[PDB]
């Protein structure tokens, strides 16, 4: 979040790796900007 | 597909606004409201 | 907007935040209407000294 606009950048892998976060290089492309204007101090995940 | 989205905010109880990000079996829904969020938000699926 | 909205007994629809704890950042918005504490006390309920 910056000057009232929230932002999301995202990507996914082609790999089927063994167990832990790999040291390869692949940079995240921008997905969406959102004009939400809210003060955020904390966040939570939603699982199934 | 267990990660479904996120809550972002500060009070998380409709004292002030907060952002809901969710994916369900139809679409990604994005929403800002005076949300009285659950003390443990989730999605649940009856698998098979 | 006098010629759109000035009422003779004052157009008391409109409202603004008269006091807040601190400065708001650019393009932030705060709707939360809770009581201001000018006295040092942990003020609660609808009013106080
Ligand atoms: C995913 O969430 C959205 C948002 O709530 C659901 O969209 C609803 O769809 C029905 C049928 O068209 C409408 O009557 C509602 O008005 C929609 N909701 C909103 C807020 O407008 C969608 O159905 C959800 N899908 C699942 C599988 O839960
Ligand atoms: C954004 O949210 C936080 C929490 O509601 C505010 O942080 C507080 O700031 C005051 C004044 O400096 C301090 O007394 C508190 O100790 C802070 N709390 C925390 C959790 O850090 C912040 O001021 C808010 N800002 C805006 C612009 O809304």
């Amino acid at each position: 979040n910056i000057d009232g606009y929230f932002k999301i950048y995202s990507k996914h892998t082609p790999i089927n790796l063994v167990r832990d976060l790999p040291h390869g290089f692949s940079a995240l492309e921008p997905l969406v900007d959102l004009p939400i204007g809210i003060n955020i101090t904390r966040f939570q995940t939603l699982l199934a | 597909n267990i990660i479904r989205g996120w809550i972002f905010g500060t009070t998380l109880d409709s004292k002030t606004q907060s952002l809901l990000i969710v994916n369900n079996a139809t679409n990604v829904v994005i929403k800002v409201c005076e949300f009285q969020f659950c003390n443990d938000p989730f999605l649940g699926v009856y698998y098979h | 907007s006098n010629n759109l909205d000035s009422k003779v007994g004052g157009n008391y629809n409109y409202r603004y935040r008269l006091f807040r704890k601190s400065n708001l950042k650019p393009f932030e918005r705060d709707i939360s209407t809770e009581i201001y504490q000018a006295g040092s006390t942990p003020c609660n309920g609808v009013q106080g000294f």
